[PDB]
RNA sequence: ACCUCGGAGCAGAACCCAACCUCCGAGCAGUACAUGCUAAGACUUCACCAGUCAAAGCGAACCUCAAUUGAUCCA
């Protein structure tokens, strides 16, 4: 797959933004996919369980977990019950939080 | 005792219904609603297919 | 701004002879 | 009333409308046992064929 | 005054005509204190009312 | 990171410490002993233990649920209906912005297959890919596209920026050819010609409001002006644009491709294309 | 380059030009009922997500040159409830979630209003569901009149 | 329903289920009330209207109809003029 | 002696409950076919198949009894 062409207005339509250059000094890092998309998906186990999984987590998982917890605390009022998985770059967050996490990772520097 | 017949309309052919009738009387000529005309036309007894 | 534009989104009516005059 | 609000109060004419509360509908179950086909249209937002990833 | 017409305070109301010191039947000799103002009912509102308090 | 620092020490990783991920390998249950013994988890005697049970749906002489209901024309001829995969303008703009669909060449079916935006199945009775007007707003592409089924709103939104919509029909053989042309070239058979639309699609593909490939080009500007007056926006003229010769690629029928010709055998090994000679072959391929 | 019997040029010999399908018929379709878009102020001030879009369009009705005087006066008299304080005709729709459908609906509304305002001999359908009580109240108010002289 | 055939070794379906029911992609089966075309002279018009309505199934019935079919009847079809297209997807679902 | 269904006490004041416990019955009827078409909400003979009431609109002048009955296929 070829690289996407550098547009003139980086606010490119249909919801897509390329990652910036020299990305910020953070202990963790979020990679991309083949289609240059933000790795924020949804998953369901049974018929009532709802959560989102960030499948690309490289670096310190605890820092990103604390960041997303502090970000989602004012949106729910409590503590989001997450799973700090270190063997894989995953981070399950209970509740439908897809576009919010996408916007947060786009405005942070990923 | 009774008998079931079918009434055919004069205006707008294609809509027919069934109604009871006595066996020792003559035919029927009542006023039934027609959906294709949205009014009231005449119905004539024609072709019996029941003998209850 | 005009100070007389205090309309508020909700308007109530204190007349019992009102609901039956509008067929409601 | 328009002329009054124009050349007597120096403001705009407010408008209203006798609104009604939305109708009541029970909680939409997963398997609506003994329900007509129009049961899904009772909770449907817009009456247009929506498309997701397609 | 108009019992129905106040847009801000629901319990309060507006003022239209007010007179004072009317020499008996002479309703044209007393001093004035409030200019007359025709009613201004809203469009979507109900049926307003105005009572003459003498 | 810390993983390499912890892996620097410790003994080597061979076939002596293969540890499977817990939760994936469940222990096998064996009906032997006291917990899973006696009846081996089969209950009491009878048909529930001997295994001689009726088929799925038998209620012991009672009329089952799937029998007391009369038949109805639900799936009468589902194996003959024409199915079309959806395609919204939002996803098209997304593919164009990502670069998988270049807006400089005419886009048909093989281009969409190569870009991998839609999955066209040769079987399951699929006669192409339709068009969806879900991505009407915020759609700036300006590129001609060949769609089998395009709605009025989608055609209008495409013509707003300066695009060309071409409605064409293809037989399932043409679909299989245009989906994967590499195995068709490796096959060894010449390129066949396009088949005429069925009896229930001639007035649809020969109409001006549908932008068909068989209608007269004298009624297209009238329909475009009508759509511009209906959906608003000033209709721009593409006769003054620099890409005028690219938008005029109406794709002549009996081609099922682009710049080739029906009857031209394509050979992958040794880049050479052979032209059919004689006269009966040419008369049949140009009929 | 390639062409067969069922080609576009052979099936229609009268249409063989390279630009016969792109020639905009602007010189033969410039009537007064086209509604100019340069003097219209179309704006979108709603983005619901009950997914419905709002397309509000307003224009100064008193300065419209593409509308004759009597039809303009008639459409201003019969539609005096949708005119803004500054003489702006505010017309909006709330049916579909797309802006194009709402704009087309607003254009169709404007067109039917224009074509019905000019046609004065129009038979009004007598309704009896909401105007009967109004007529009764008007008649009862007109009945209680029996003085002799009053000015003001 | 023959779990294992003698030639292909696959799973077979029941054509009666296909001819008498209609499965939607959401997981619902559309059926028809029996007796809606026979003996309509002794039934009230309300009963005649009630019998002519697309009634959904239950849970065990839907599970049975799914077990009687294979993976071909549980896909998603995109017909050109499908009157039941709006009933395939089911929105506004909260457990 | 019986093979379907309803009522009276057993089962007393929301509901359900059986007997080869004791009795009345029903496989219909006296009169107009708007006994037209759609559409919120419920009961449900202890499951299912089935049955019943009804907001509102277009259309029109201004329904009684307790059981009172028949599905798949096919013609
Ligand atoms: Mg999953
Ligand atoms: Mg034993
Ligand atoms: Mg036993
Ligand atoms: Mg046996
Ligand atoms: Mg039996
Ligand atoms: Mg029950
Ligand atoms: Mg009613």
């Amino acid at each position: 797959i070829p690289d996407p062409p550098k547009h003139e207005h980086y606010p490119t339509p249909s919801g897509w933004q390329p990652p910036r250059d020299p990305p910020p000094n953070l202990p963790y890092f979020v990679r991309r996919s083949r289609m240059h998309n933000i790795p924020v998906y949804k998953d369901i186990t049974h018929g009532n369980r709802q959560m989102t999984v960030i499948r690309k987590v490289e670096g310190d998982i605890w820092a990103l977990q604390k960041d997303v917890e502090d970000f989602l605390s004012p949106l729910l009022g409590k503590t989001p019950v997450t799973q700090v998985n270190e063997v894989t770059g995953t981070l399950r967050i209970k509740g439908y939080f897809d576009q919010e996490l996408k916007a947060w990772l786009l405005e942070k520097g990923f | 005792k009774n008998i079931l017949v079918r009434m055919v309309s004069e205006a707008g052919t294609g809509f027919c219904f069934n109604t009871k009738r006595n066996r020792l009387r003559e035919k029927l000529t009542l006023l039934h609603y027609d959906p294709v005309v949205k009014q009231r036309v005449l119905f004539v007894e024609k072709k019996k297919i029941r003998s209850l | 701004p005009v100070e007389n534009e205090a309309v508020a989104p909700e308007f109530t009516n204190r007349n019992p002879r009102n609901l039956e005059l509008l067929s409601v | 009333v328009t002329y009054i609000f124009h050349q007597l109060l120096d403001m705009r004419e407010p408008v209203f409308e006798f609104v009604r509360p939305p109708p009541y509908h029970p909680k939409q179950k997963r398997f609506p046992h003994r329900q007509p086909l129009r049961y899904l249209d009772r909770y449907r937002d817009s009456h247009e064929p929506t498309y997701g990833i397609y | 005054t108009s019992l129905d017409g106040h847009l801000l305070e629901p319990d309060a109301e507006y003022l239209h005509w007010l007179l004072t010191n009317i020499p008996g039947n002479r309703v044209a000799e007393g001093q004035v204190t409030c200019p007359y103002l025709p009613p201004f009912p809203a469009r979507g509102s109900g049926i307003h009312r105005l009572a003459f308090l003498l | 990171a810390r993983a390499l620092d912890l892996l620097r020490g410790l003994p080597r990783v061979s076939l002596a410490n293969l540890k499977p991920n817990p939760g994936s390998k469940k222990p096998e249950r064996r009906p032997r002993g006291r917990r899973r013994g006696r009846k081996c988890g089969r209950g009491h005697k009878g048909e529930r233990q001997r295994g001689t049970r009726p088929r799925l749906g038998f209620e012991g002489g009672q009329t089952p649920f799937y029998i007391r209901i009369p038949k109805y024309g639900f799936n009468e001829g589902h194996s003959f209906r024409r199915q079309y995969k959806p395609l919204s303008l939002n996803r098209l703009q997304y593919l164009i912005d990502l670069g998988r669909v270049d807006p400089s060449q005419p886009i048909d079916l093989t281009q969409l297959v190569n870009g991998r935006g839609v999955t066209i199945q040769p079987l399951k009775r699929d006669y192409g890919v339709q068009l969806v007007e879900e991505g009407a707003d915020t759609f700036t592409a300006k590129v001609n596209i060949e769609v089998q089924l395009a709605s009025e709103l989608a055609i209008a939104a495409i013509e707003k920026n300066g695009g060309v919509v071409t409605t064409a029909f293809y037989d399932p053989r043409s679909l299989d050819i245009v989906c994967k042309p590499v195995p068709f070239f490796l096959r060894g058979q010449p390129i066949p010609k396009r088949m005429l639309p069925p009896e229930e699609l001639v007035p649809y593909y020969t109409d001006a409001k549908n932008r068909g490939y068989l209608a007269d080009p004298a009624k297209f500007p009238e329909a475009r002006l009508e759509l511009a007056r209906k959906y608003g926006y000033i209709l721009p003229d593409i006769t003054k644009d620099e890409l005028f010769k690219m938008l005029c690629t109406r794709k002549d029928p009996r081609q099922i491709f682009f710049g080739l010709a029906p009857g031209w055998v394509v050979n992958m090994a040794d880049k050479k294309i052979l032209k059919p000679t004689d006269e009966n072959l040419l008369k049949y391929y140009t009929s | 380059e390639f062409k067969s019997i069922y080609s576009l040029d052979k099936l229609y010999p009268e249409s063989q030009g390279s630009d016969t399908a792109w020639r905009v018929p602007n010189g033969a379709k410039q009537a007064d009922s086209d509604i100019p878009l340069d003097r219209l102020t179309i704006s979108y001030c709603r983005s619901s997500g009950k997914v419905n879009s709002k397309a509000e369009v307003r224009f100064h009705l008193a300065t419209a040159e593409w509308i004759a005087e009597p039809v303009r006066q008639k459409i201003a008299i019969t539609h005096k409830n949708k005119i803004n304080r500054l003489g702006e005709l505010i017309l909006t729709s709330e049916s579909s979630r797309y802006q194009f459908r709402n704009l087309a609906d607003c254009l169709q509304k404007i067109r039917d209003m224009i074509t019905e305002a000019s046609q004065t001999p129009k038979e009004p359908t007598k309704e009896d569901v909401k105007l009967h009580r109004i007529r009764i109240e008007n008649m009862n108010r007109e009945r209680l009149r029996q003085k002799r002289i009053h000015s003001a | 329903l023959t779990y294992f055939s003698a030639r292909k070794g696959k799973r077979k379906t029941v054509k009666a289920v296909i001819d008498r029911f209609l499965r939607l992609h959401c997981g619902l089966w559309v059926r028809r009330k029996a007796g809606y075309k026979k003996k309509l002279w002794k039934k009230t018009p309300a009963r005649k209207k009630r019998l002519r309505e697309f009634v959904f199934c239950n849970k065990t019935q839907s599970k049975l109809l799914d077990k009687m079919t294979t993976s071909f009847w549980k896909r998603r079809n995109w017909y050109v003029d499908d009157p039941y297209q709006k009933y395939h997807d089911r929105t506004n679902l909260k457990v």
